[PDB]
Formats: C-alpha cells, structure tokens, sequence
C-alpha cells in the first residue's frame, strides 16, 4: 500500500487526477485516520501553516517550492481546498493523499467550502462531472469532509482554525464538546467557526456574508485571554498582502491563493512557526 | 467581487 | 549468375537484382578472385549497369571505387573506373552524387594528362552538357581538379563549359556553379581570371534569383585573393559593395557572414575605405538576422585592423554602433553582440576597456534575456586578464549581489546559477574572498527553492575547486548549520551532506561528514529523523563496508525503534537498500 500511495502522489504531482477507484479507496482510508482526530486537533511546532488555496493547483506547487516539500516540512491547511480554482480535484486529492500517507506532517482542516451545498455552487462538483462522468467522487469527497477537524491547537497557544470565532463558544472544550461529523450547519457554533471574520467594530456584528458573525477586537482579546492562546490564526478572507494583522495582532489571517480566481490581484501568504512557535511569514506571487 | 460569499 | 562475382549478389530477398551490402564492402577482394584482368571484363561491366537504388550500397559502391585504382592494373587503367561512377553521379539521392564526385576527383590525379584529355575531361563534358540536371549538377565539382594537367587548348574548352554552367537556364545548376566558381578560379592563371571568372562573377553576382547571388559573396572571397590589390577596386568592390546593399537581405547576410574573409582577402586599404562603413550599414539593416550576424563579427573584425591606425577606427567608428546595438529591439541580436563584446578588451586596452566598455558590459549584465547576461558572464576572461581582477571585481560584483538579494526569488534563483560560471573563471581565491558569503547565505534563504538552489550548487563547486577546496572552504561552515534552531535549517545540513558525498570522496566524507549525520539521529524534531536516516541511505554507498557495519547499521537499528512513524519506516527502508538489515 505505502508503494501505492507514493505512486499515486507522483501522479498527482504531474496534476493528473486519479481514478474514481482510488479515490473510493483514498478516502475510506482517509476517513479511519480522520475520525480519530479531534474537533480541536493538537499540532506540535514546527509548522507551516497556510491557508485558501481553492483548486489553484499550480499555486499549491509554488507554496511547496516556497516552504519546501512534504514530508520534509510540516504543514497544517486550515481548509477550503476546493472551488473557484481550476484544478479542485486535482487539488483536493493530492493533500488528502498526502495526509494518509503522512498523518504526522501534515493536517487539514474544515472550510466553509468542504461542504456539499456550496460546492454545488461554487465548482467542484461539476468539475467532478467533467473530469469523471458521474458525481461519485463528488459523493466521496463531501462525505471525506465532514470527517475533517474543524480546528487545531498548536503548543496549546496557537489556534487554527478556517473562518472565525463563535458568540456561542468561548471555551476550547466548547469547540470539543461539538458533533463535527456532518454537513456543516446554516448557523450555531458549528457554522460560525468556519464562516466568521474578524471586524473593526467592536463587539459582535451582522455578518456581510449571510452565515457565522463578524467580531471586533475586545471579543479576540476576551477569548485569547480565557483559552492561554497567544494568538488565533484564520484564513477565510481575501487579503491583498497575502496575510494580515487585526485586533491588536490577536488575530492574523493567512490566505493562500495568489490572485484569486485569477481576477482579484492578491498576493498569497504562508506562516512559519519554528521549533519555538517563533513566526515568521512568506509571501509570494502565482507561480507562472 | 466574485459572489459575498468570496474579490 | 555466376559465381565469382554472385557471391555479391543477395538471393535470398525479393529486389531486382540487389547486392549484399556487406558484401559491397568486401568488394577489393572479390577484385583478387579474378585477376585485374577479369576486374575489368568482368567485375565493372557488371557493376556499371546493374544499379537498383539500394543507395546505401550505391554509397558504399562509389566511396570503394575510388580506391580501385591499383585492383584494375593501376593509372593505365583508372579510366575503366570512369563508367559505373559516371553513373552514379547522376543519380538521385544527392549523397551518393556526392561521393561519386569525390572519388572521380580522386582518380583524376591518378590519369595521365594524356587519359585526362582522352578521357576525363571527355565526361566532365558530357556531364556538363548533359540533358538532365544532376548530371550538371555534378559536373561543376570535376572541373578544378583536371584544368591545370591538359593542354591550353583543352583549358580553353574546359573554360568555355563551366561559362554556360554558371549561366545555366536552371537555378541549381547556377548555384552549383557559382559556389564552385572560387575553387575553378584559384587554379586559372591570372589572365583569364581578370577575364573569364570576373565576368562570370559580375554576371551570378546580379543574378536574377538571390539563391545564385547569396551565393556570389563567398566566390567574390576567393577571387578577391587571387588579385592584386590595384584590381581590386575596378573588378571587385563596386560588385562587393553592391552585394552590401543588395535588395535581399539574405544576400547581405551572406556579406555580414563572410566579412572576416572578405577583409582579408581584400586587404586593410581597402577595408578602411570600403568595408568599415559597409560594416556599419549591415550593423544597421532593418533585418534582424543581418544586424545579429554583423554584430556576431565585431571582435573578429577589430582585431583583424590595420595595427596600424586600429584603435581609432575603433573608437570613431565602430564603438558608436556597438552602443546603439546593445539597446537594440531584437534579442537574437544584443544576444550575437553580448556573446563576443568583451573580447574587444585586449585590442582597446585596459584604459579604453574600463572607460568605455565596462559601462555596455553592465547594459548587457542587467539585460531582460537572461541568455544575453549569461553570454557577458561566461566571457569575462579576457575582460579580467586585461584589466584587474579588482577593477573588475569593481565593476561587476556590485552587479551580481545587486541581484543575490532581490524581490523575486527567481530574480535570485538566476544569479545561483552565474555561480559556478563566476566561480572557475575568475578563480578559486577571489572566489573564497568575494563570493563563498552570497554562496553561504543561500543556503539559508528564507525561500526553500533557493535553499535548494543554492545546496545542490555546492556540488558544482566542488567539481570547480576539488575535495581539499571542500574540506577547508565549505564542509566547515556548512556543518554549523547542525546547531540552527531552525529545522529548516537544521535539514539543509544533511541537505549538503548529501550532495557532497557524490564528489568528495570516500576519506572526506567518512572522516567529516558521516560523524555529523550519525550525530544527529537524535533531533528532537522527527523530520530531522528520518532525514538523517535518508542521509545515511544516500551516503552509504561511498562509506567503506568497515564503516557501514560499525556506527551505521548500528543508528539505523536504533532509529527503527523511534516513536514516530515516518522515522521507522525510513531507517528500516535505510537498512533494507544498504544490506545492513
Ligand atoms: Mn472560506
Ligand atoms: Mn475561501
């Protein structure tokens, strides 16, 4: 099996899909290692950390070429893996393959895209339909997801996770205490993790998204200060400088998908945490 | 500007 | 058949009448069989004829041939040869035409002046005057060699032909002709080259076809040599010069590609007056492919000066263009003028060179194309040989670590390659004073592929300066890293390690290396781990089998025994590849 997964990952290197039999395969496999995961999964620095990449297959590669290669280097995704891009399958596979053939140097998390309802909306599924001729590995996909971690706690100071923070969950064990095993919810703490952004009003806010919440500064302080959390760390949001400060530096967001959609011109970023959560960041422009 | 929902 | 000769013959196929090829070549044997006498009664007649285009054998056959003069009962029987290459000179596949020509060539020497009237030049005029082409194709290649041995009578005759083959009704034969007009020329004697090779000359040079007139600059090199330089301006230049401005552009690229040979065969006089500013008007043609190709000649032609007053035309003009060109649009053509530039530095001195060169030697340094850069940086001998290594150092090191820290880390990944360029041409003791830092900083650049760059590019150093440049230079600095913080950086390490073991050999590696690497099989980050166990499947190999079973074998058993899954796996794989399991 280990020959096979390095094989597939060489294929999948060259941006070629794999075969709805191993993606079945891939994912059921994908699925016993998951569950075993936590609602709030523990990371031991060294990490990279990164955040949307949405299919741009090609921009994955330029983040390897910039933070070197699995399984040499460490890596936790904060989700949304799929959409916009051209290549989600492609995409997609290459890091569930990677987190089965390496569950400790890599770790992905939950997006607000790694759900069946939006990815009908949004690409990936017909993409599935136009690169395999039915929607099973759509099916394999979708259900993969709602194994995936919906957030990660690395040295227990720095927490991940993709969207934001949730007026109904102040406690880590809030987030433990959730059933994640299953599509993602239009609303409650769930949703609001993966759909939330940080704000510049205080307090909690509508919103501009239709799901989770926005939330000002005073709320980041209040939930860092009651967890021991030196800093929460999203992604989520479009941000020209590839990743940016908010909140008194509570809050960082890391996205890494270079001029998004191919439309929007934004730099894409990646964070390193040493091997003394010291951070430091990488930006970089599309791969050509 | 792509479609709230995110350029 | 029959047999002395059917043993050439192949039965076994289904052709028409084909020959065994390896048998074609077996062919001066089946020549002893029978004696001279039966070769020629016999062994031509049945090769004369008999010529089913198998052309790899109708290659071999015209190439053995040519040396059959003796298996035939020597020079008084060379014509009997004449016939079945007559043949197959006027065949199709131009190849084999070819080599039917070379050897008639050959054995024409071996002809009597007699035979050669008799029967030589007798071919070479039906060949001329043949109906079908090749066959006149051809016959230009054989008049050269039988001119100077006949008669004055015959010449003129031999004259008179190659006159109607330039001036043929068919292209190809006028550009057969013209293209071997310089080699007929070269063996008249004066008279009748001011007289009959001029206005041949005249004639293809204006020729209605530019393939033919393409052609004439190279005839115009050869018959330029032949005359005196007095002549040279009533019978040659105002056609040359003609030529340099000539409506197509493919022959004034044949002016730019032959202008070295041309100002030679022409003398410095008349390249002062006539060829500087034609030089000038081809570095300016609006074709591309004609400035390139001019600019491609800028160092040939200074050297090759009047010593003279050389270094002012230089300087007056020449230069000027030089400037203009470097800014040029196209870079097929600053690529021509970057790839021989700097060696105008040894003819215009170490103060012309620093003044006025140095500053295009940086234009082109910091060029768009990076080929155009690469052809400045790997002609930078000349260049340092004239001037000094510090004057230079000077000039272009602000230049390179201009760029080894930059925006872009492919702006800098271009720069990592300039390094073993830079390194083995400007020497290894500027290179440990100027340049080991940018090489030593690479290696712990932020990007990984720069990392990268730089570590496989210790290797191409090594092969640059050698394993005892390695163990004092580089191992040192580069096993420091080990202690880093960083597992980035800590990796890089064995990174190198893993690189220098390929060219530093057994000892450096063992005594060195090796001790590093066992060393860290316990880092307290597991990548580091298992990479350590790579490290020693990589390296293990160049390590005696002493070593390997001492402290290899030895760490790789302990590693498997790790908690982390990664780590295992590797050390096992390590053992299960080096037999040490
Ligand atoms: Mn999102
Ligand atoms: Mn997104």
């Amino acid at each position: 099996f280990t020959k096979e997964l390095d094989q597939w990952i060489e294929q999948l290197n060259e941006c070629k899909q794999l075969s709805e039999s191993q993606v079945k395969s891939l994912c059921e496999k994908a699925k016993e290692i998951l569950t075993k995961e936590s609602n709030v999964q523990e990371v031991r620095c060294p990490v990279t950390v990164c955040g949307d990449v949405h299919g741009q297959f090609h921009d994955l590669m330029e983040l390897f070429r910039i933070g070197g290669k699995s399984p040499d280097t460490n890596y936790l995704f904060m989700g949304d893996y799929v959409d916009r891009g051209y290549y989600s399958v492609e995409t997609v596979t290459l890091l569930v393959a990677l987190k089965v053939r390496y569950r400790e140097r890599i770790t992905i998390l939950r997006g607000n895209h790694e759900s069946r309802q939006i990815t009908q909306v949004y690409g990936f599924y017909d993409e599935c339909l136009r690169k395999y001729g039915n929607a099973n590995v759509w099916k394999y996909f979708t259900d993969l997801f709602d194994y995936l971690p919906l957030t990660a706690l690395v040295d227990g100071q720095i927490f991940c996770l993709h969207g934001g923070l949730s007026p109904s969950i102040d406690t880590l064990d809030h987030i433990r205490a959730l059933d994640r095993l299953q599509e993602v919810p239009h609303e409650g703490p769930m949703c609001d993790l993966l759909w939330s952004d940080p704000d510049d009003r205080g307090g909690w806010g509508i919103s501009p998204r239709g799901a989770g919440y926005t939330f000002g500064q005073d709320i980041s302080e209040t939930f860092n200060h009651a967890n021991g959390l030196t800093l929460v760390s999203r992604a989520h949001q479009l941000v020209m400088e590839g990743y940016n400060w908010c909140h008194d530096r509570n809050v960082v967001t890391i996205f890494s998908a270079p001029n998004y959609c191919y439309r929007c011109g934004n730099q894409a970023a990646i964070m390193e945490l040493d091997d003394t959560l010291k951070y430091s960041f990488l930006q970089f422009d599309p791969a050509p | 500007x792509l479609x709230r929902x995110x350029x | 058949s029959l047999y002395p000769i059917a043993v050439l013959i192949d039965e076994l196929r289904n052709e028409d009448v084909q020959l065994r090829l390896n048998s074609i070549k077996k062919l001066s044997t089946i020549a002893l069989a029978l004696g001279v006498e039966r070769t020629r009664s016999e062994l031509l007649p049945f090769l004369t004829d008999t010529i089913y285009d198998e052309d790899e054998v109708l290659l071999a056959l015209a190439e053995q041939l040519g040396t059959f003069t003796t298996l035939v009962g020597g020079p008084e029987y060379v014509h009997c040869l004449l016939p079945p290459l007559e043949s197959l000179a006027t065949v199709e596949e131009t190849v084999v035409r070819d080599k039917a020509v070379e050897s008639l060539r050959a054995i024409s020497h071996e002809h009597s002046p007699s035979d050669l009237e008799a029967h030589f030049v007798p071919l070479v005029k039906r060949l001329a005057g043949g109906d079908w082409f090749t066959s006149r194709t051809s016959a230009c290649g054989l008049f050269s060699v039988c001119y100077p041995r006949v008669s004055s009578a015959v010449k003129a005759e031999l004259r008179q032909y190659f006159r109607n083959l330039c001036s043929d009704d068919t292209p190809m034969v006028r550009r057969a002709a013209a293209s071997k007009l310089g080699e007929f020329a070269k063996v008249l004697e004066l008279d009748n080259v001011k007289s009959e090779i001029i206005p041949m000359f005249s004639n293809l040079a204006s020729d209605e076809q530019d393939s033919v007139r393409l052609l004439a600059v190279e005839a115009c090199v050869n018959i330029a040599q032949l005359l005196p330089q007095e002549d040279l301006e009533a019978l040659v230049m105002p056609t040359l010069r003609q030529a340099a401005e000539d409506k197509s552009w493919r022959v004034r690229y044949m002016v730019a590609d032959k202008f070295t040979e041309l100002q030679k065969a022409v003398g410095p006089e008349i390249t002062k007056t006539d060829l500087v500013p034609a030089f000038q008007n081809l570095m300016k043609d609006c074709e591309a492919e004609v400035r390139a190709a001019a600019s491609h000649k800028v160092k040939e032609f200074c050297e090759n000066l009047s010593a003279d007053c050389r270094e002012n035309v230089i300087m007056s003009q020449i230069l000027p263009c030089i400037k203009e060109l470097v800014s040029d649009a196209n870079q097929h053509v600053k690529s021509a003028l970057a790839s021989v530039i700097m060696g105008l530095s040894p003819i215009l001195g170490k103060d012309n060179t620093i003044e006025h060169l140095l500053p295009l030697f940086l234009a082109q340094l910091k060029d768009e194309c990076p080929e155009v850069r690469l052809n400045i940086i790997s002609n930078l001998d000349c260049v340092n040989e004239v001037i000094g290594i510090r004057q230079l150092s000077q000039s272009l090191l602000p230049a390179i670590v201009e760029l080894a820290e930059d925006a872009k880390w492919r702006v800098r990944l271009a720069i990592i390659e300039y390094m073993p360029l830079l390194a083995g041409q400007l020497g290894v003791e500027f290179f440990d004073e100027k340049l080991n830092s940018l090489c030593m900083a690479w290696l712990v650049d932020h990007v990984y592929a720069i990392r990268e760059a730089a570590t496989s590019n210790l290797k191409k150093l090594v092969e640059k300066f050698g394993k005892e440049w390695a163990h004092a230079t580089i191992i040192p600095k580069v096993l420091a890293m080990s202690g880093d913080p960083n597992y980035l950086h800590r990796m890089t390490t064995l990174f190198c390690i893993n690189v220098l073991s390929e060219v530093c050999g057994q000892d450096i590696t063992t005594k060195h290396m090796l001790p590093t690497v066992l060393r860290m099989a316990g880092d307290p980050v597991a990548n580091v781990r298992f990479n350590v166990a790579k490290s020693l499947q990589k390296i293990g190999p160049i390590l005696d089998n002493s070593t390997l079973q001492s402290e290899v074998k030895p760490i790789l058993e302990k590693l498997t025994q790790d908690q982390d899954v990664d780590v295992k796996y590797f050390a096992q794989e390590a053992l299960t590849v080096l037999s040490l399991a």
